[PDB]
């Protein structure tokens, strides 16, 4: 009842507009959703809250396929309870085919620790940045994502260095980044994307972030993030890519095409052009495809990895029966 | 039965269901052989399995035959670490290869599920020779309702590349056949290209038939991807260094006409087997871990 | 003269001579028909030429004789370009008619006596069909008491490798056939991979038989040096942007079978001329300074 109209509420606001901005914030109130989900519904099998779980799930996904994080939270939260179920009750490889009901308060506390941990990727992070920054490095961003910030922010107090940040338009946001970090004196440098090549010869290494990391490594990130890979690569810089452990999400890049995000085409073109806007068809999508073999190394939570090793964080993350979900 | 009911029964085995890849056939073979067994020993039993392996590699010596017989090696250790008895073990080694076979009987229909997914409406896809996965992953991209183009080369040591087209425009499919030495001429048309393996070696490249690699190069050239369709038991503990390192018993027999070359991991975009879609790093993972 | 009586003149110096280049018997035939037209204005010798020049496109549709036909047309053009009076004009038509036939004659043991002095003793030789510069400049190495092996392919639409193959093995000289999809095998085993050229464009990429694009492909990957062999008369002004812009005149009638590839400047290491070593932008400065 009351959940019930808490989970409309939440699918109305994915669909309209995203309150929660950041993506830590999705993370919590999905997590903090099934809680409630796992609480307040009845069930006497783990199997028919497997399927309310697929079900609520699906809807939320539905609301909007664009943002990946509440599929992923869903999706651990199903491993977890099958993780709980094989424990209380009794990984696909070659070793497997030659060989061969009060679980609720372990599934609670598996969520609380889940969540407990989540609050700390952020920490963890900025602890572990210091050993990738030398002095008088150059270093170069895109748009806006707050691990980059609080990586840069945090490991210059200590070091000195110069940041270069491209402008992800139509929506400058680097601009945000710019004046927050150069308020914490890190003299940094504001620059569109169209000189990203022009200048991407005198940069020492790009640290990016990301929306949403696919299995094979390849990643899902702001407009305009290929073509500075596709630089990084021309060029043989080290790319570093900030991500914490909750934007792993293991589906595939030829799934429906459903995978850029389209908004109005009012930020490209305004709409004060007039009678050309008949004949002249805009695209303003948000998002950009990375494939991996333009990625250098993976910076988590839990440390550094390279994008060939991804998929072993699949394994331990999603059971390969909820990747459809 | 001793080395005349081995070879009858293996080619009976692939005559009789045609359709049916060499090493099913051989692992199937040496399932029977040990149903047969009439001997009481474990170690007397590895030693006429390993035996009964080179005799049966005597006759189509291609990769995935040996790769089966390594698999069963491993698979008859495993089971023996697990219990203690020969006598209480024979029944359940039975019951295991049962189970196995079942398994891998499905490996066409995984493969082709997981992977039916990455063809694309309109799309142009590129083919080197014959490989009975590759046909139903495309059966099962038609049963889907897509449109695309299909260009396969001719394969000209034995022209089976003719056969896999003269099979596939029965499924009314557009195609077209070109000549090995075409394929740097056609590939920019192409929109991806799709190949199977004779065997999957530890680091991630596989061994296929003469002119794969090239096209492998070429795609590396074009910036296009390369899947590859293999199951799961071709994959064996052999690393190649250059295309000279992998074993000459492989190249030749089936003034220089070898017949199967090697492709390195760092040309491969994504494994299709039935054990999911892997990186190609992944491979040597699974592979290490069948042995620790 | 009759189109007719053209078309038996090109086919006899073809026969006569099998070591004749096609551009050199399309240019001896161009001269002859001039030698005996008969006409009176410049205009008249254009039009009739030109006329001519895609007949015997029509009769052989090689790169080569439009490359030639092209060639002796700027030559019109320029013996015309200070002769107003005709008469002096025809003379001097003829003259260096003769004297540009005698030195396109001389021009393949030009190259021969130029081009042997890269091939190191006991190296590797790569080449892909039946050419008779790198036949001829082999020759030439073998002369100066050289040791090198050699591969050649079969190029699969017409066997010419093994053309080539009988050719060297008549001048003792080790050799080769290899498959044409197992370049990349053999690759690895190259030092200088040389090959005769049909044709060369503007920016000195090369017209050349279908396989060559892949071969160069696979030579790059492995930064094994390429050289390509031809002659001054090959030179034309095309310019495709893939294998695709090539003009389907020169790809077919000499599902889908090409009998031409394009390979790209950047792919090539130098040109063998007459004019002597060449990277690939004097191709494209010999062009610009020919037409003004």
């Amino acid at each position: 009842s009351e959940l019930s109209e808490r989970i409309e509420s939440f699918v109305e606001t994915l669909k309209r507009g995203g309150g929660p901005r950041s993506s830590e914030e999705m993370a919590r109130e999905t997590l903090g959703l099934l809680r409630q989900i796992i609480t307040d519904h009845r069930w006497s099998n783990a199997g028919e809250l497997m399927e309310l779980i697929r079900r609520e799930g699906r809807r939320m996904t539905a609301a909007q396929p664009s943002e990946t994080t509440v599929g992923n939270m869903v999706r651990r939260v199903l491993k977890i309870i099958r993780e709980e179920y094989g424990r209380l009750h009794g990984q696909e490889s070659l070793h497997k085919l030659l060989t061969s009901a009060q679980l609720q308060s372990n599934i609670i506390e598996a969520i609380n620790e889940l969540l407990v941990e989540l609050e700390g990727t952020m920490e963890n992070i900025a602890a572990q940045a210091l050993e990738h920054i030398h002095s008088n490095e150059v270093i170069m961003t895109i748009g806006f994502s707050r691990t980059v910030e609080a990586f840069l922010k945090e490991a210059a107090r200590k070091r000195k260095f110069h940041v270069i940040v491209a402008e992800c338009a139509p929506f400058c946001q680097g601009h945000e980044m710019a004046v927050n970090l150069s308020k914490a004196g890190i003299e940094t440098t504001v620059m569109t994307d169209a000189a990203i090549f022009a200048v991407m010869s005198r940069v020492n290494k790009v640290i990016i972030g990301t929306k949403t990391i696919l299995a094979n490594g390849a990643l899902r990130a702001v407009t305009g993030t290929h073509t500075l890979a596709l630089a990084a690569k021309h060029h043989s810089t080290p790319l570093i890519v900030c991500a914490p452990m909750f934007k792993l999400s293991p589906q595939f890049p030829n799934e429906e095409d459903s995978f850029h995000k389209f908004v109005a085409p009012e930020e490209v073109l305004p709409f004060t052009e007039g009678d050309i806007l008949e004949k002249v068809s805009v695209h303003c999508p948000v998002f950009d495809y990375v494939p991996p073999e333009l990625i250098t190394l993976f910076i988590s939570n839990i440390g550094g990895n390279a994008p060939s090793y991804i998929y072993r964080l699949m394994s331990e993350l999603y059971h390969p029966d909820d990747h459809v979900l | 039965m001793d080395d005349k009911e081995l070879i009858e029964y293996f080619k009976s085995q692939m005559k009789e269901d045609p359709d049916m890849a060499s090493a099913v056939a051989a692992i199937r073979t040496l399932l029977e052989f040990l149903k047969r067994d009439k001997g009481e020993t474990i170690q007397g039993l590895r030693a006429n399995l390993t035996s009964a392996i080179e005799t049966l590699c005597g006759v189509d010596s291609s990769v995935a035959v040996s790769s089966g017989g390594e698999l069963f090696l491993r698979f008859i250790s495993l089971a023996s670490l697990e219990y203690s008895d020969y006598s209480k073990c024979k029944k359940i080694m039975i019951e295991r290869g049962e189970l196995f076979l079942r398994r891998i009987s499905l490996s066409r229909n995984k493969i082709a599920d997981l992977c039916h997914t990455f063809i694309k409406d309109g799309a142009t896809i590129l083919t080197h020779a014959y490989s009975r996965v590759v046909l139903r992953v495309l059966e099962a991209a038609v049963a889907a309702k897509k449109r695309f183009s299909v260009y396969v080369t001719e394969s000209q040591p034995d022209l089976s590349g003719k056969k896999m087209a003269k099979a596939l425009c029965h499924l009314n499919v557009p195609v077209t056949v070109v000549l090995d030495a075409a394929v740097g001429y056609i590939m920019e048309k192409a929109d991806l290209v799709i190949v199977g393996a004779e065997g999957v070696v530890e680091n991630g490249g596989i061994i296929n038939k003469i002119g794969t690699n090239q096209m492998a190069v070429c795609a590396k050239a074009q910036n296009k991807p390369f899947y590859v369709v293999a199951e799961s038991f071709k994959f064996v503990r052999l690393f190649p260094l250059n295309q000279q390192d992998v074993p000459d018993k492989f190249k030749y027999k089936a003034e220089e006409h070898p017949w199967v070359d090697y492709t390195a991991p760092s040309l491969i975009t994504l494994l299709f087997t039935d054990l999911g879609v892997l990186t190609p790093s992944a491979v040597s993972d699974e592979l290490i871990k069948l042995y620790l």
